[PDB]
C-alpha cells in the first residue's frame, strides 16, 4: 500500500489498542522482525479426490491468517464481474497478507475453479447478540451430492465444514447450532447462486438469490426453502 | 531493474510489520 494508507493503519492501531503508540514504536522500524514464509498456492494431481483438495485449499486460507489489524488490505466490491475478482484473488496469493471472511470466499472460488464437479455458492449469515447485529459469510460447496463449506472466521466452527452433510439444510443448521453455542441468534440467511468456474467470466456473483428470515419463516418453512434453493442450484 | 527491487523490498518490509502487528492484535482478545 502507499504511505497514506500505511500511516492510516498505524494511527488506527494507535486508537484501538490500549497502548496504541508503544506498539507502533516497537514494530515500525524493527530490524529483528520474524520473517514470515510466503504460503505455497495448493496444486492438485488429477488422482487426488476433491475432498482432499478442499482440505488443502482450507489449509492455505488459514495459512494467510485472520486479519486482526483493523485495516483491510484487499477491498472487495461485491458487484465486480468475476474476472475482476479473480484478478484480485491472484493478488492476495502474491501479496500474502491476512484476510477476513469476504476475502476468503473470493479466494475459495479462485482456488476451486479447477474443480468443475464442485459447485460453489456464497452463504451469508446475520446474527444478533447483546444488542448488536453481526454479518458473516462462507463459501458453500457441493461435491457428489453432499454439502460443505470453505471460509475464514474468528471461530473454528464458523468456517470449514467438510462436504459430508446430506442436505443443504443440515449444513446451514450446523452453522446455526455453532452460532447458538456462542449465544448468537441466527436472524437471516442469504444464499447465492452457483459461481461459474471460468475465471475470465464477465458475470457478477449473485449474492442474494434467496433470503430466508429464520424467525418469520419458522423451522419447517426454513428447511423447505433451503431445499428449493438447493434444487434451483441444479439449474 | 533497480526501481523494481525497491518496491519488492518495501512490500517485504511492510508484510513483516503487518504480521508482527497481527500477532499483537490477535493476542489482545
Amino acid at each position: 500500500m502507499d504511505e497514506a494508507t500505511w500511516e492510516r493503519m498505524w494511527k488506527h492501531v494507535a486508537k484501538i489498542h490500549p497502548d496504541g503508540e508503544k506498539v507502533a514504536q516497537r514494530i515500525r522500524g524493527a530490524t529483528d522482525l520474524p520473517k514470515i514464509p510466503i504460503p505455497s498456492v495448493p496444486t492438485f494431481q488429477p488422482s487426488t479426490p476433491v475432498p482432499e483438495r478442499l482440505e488443502a485449499v482450507q489449509r492455505y486460507i488459514r495459512e494467510l491468517q485472520y486479519n486482526h489489524t483493523g485495516t483491510q488490505f484487499f477491498e472487495i466490491k461485491k458487484s465486480r464481474p468475476l474476472t475482476g475478482l479473480m484478478d484480485l484473488a491472484k493478488e492476495m496469493t502474491k501479496e500474502a497478507l491476512p484476510i477476513k471472511c469476504l476475502e476468503a470466499v473470493i479466494l475459495g472460488i479462485y482456488l476451486t475453479n479447477s474443480m468443475p464437479t464442485l459447485e460453489r455458492f456464497p452463504i451469508s449469515f446475520k446474527t444478533y447478540f447483546s444488542g448488536n447485529y453481526f454479518r458473516h459469510i462462507v463459501l458453500g460447496v457441493n461435491f457428489a451430492g453432499r454439502y460443505g463449506a470453505l471460509g475464514m472466521s474468528r471461530r473454528e466452527d464458523l468456517m470449514y465444514k467438510p462436504p459430508a452433510f446430506r442436505t443443504l439444510s443440515e449444513l446451514v443448521l450446523d452453522f446455526e447450532a455453532a452460532y447458538g453455542r456462542c449465544w448468537h441468534v441466527l436472524k437471516k440467511v442469504k444464499l447465492g447462486q452457483s459461481v461459474s468456474h471460468d475465471p475470465h467470466s464477465v458475470e457478477q456473483i449473485e449474492w442474494k438469490h434467496s433470503v430466508l428470515d429464520v424467525e418469520r419463516l419458522g423451522r419447517d418453512d426454513f428447511r423447505k426453502e433451503l431445499e428449493r434453493h438447493a434444487r434451483d442450484m441444479r439449474l | 531493474a533497480k526501481q523494481k527491487s525497491a518496491q519488492q523490498e518495501l512490500k517485504q518490509r511492510q508484510r513483516a510489520e503487518i504480521y508482527a502487528l497481527n500477532r499483537v492484535m490477535t493476542e489482545l482478545e
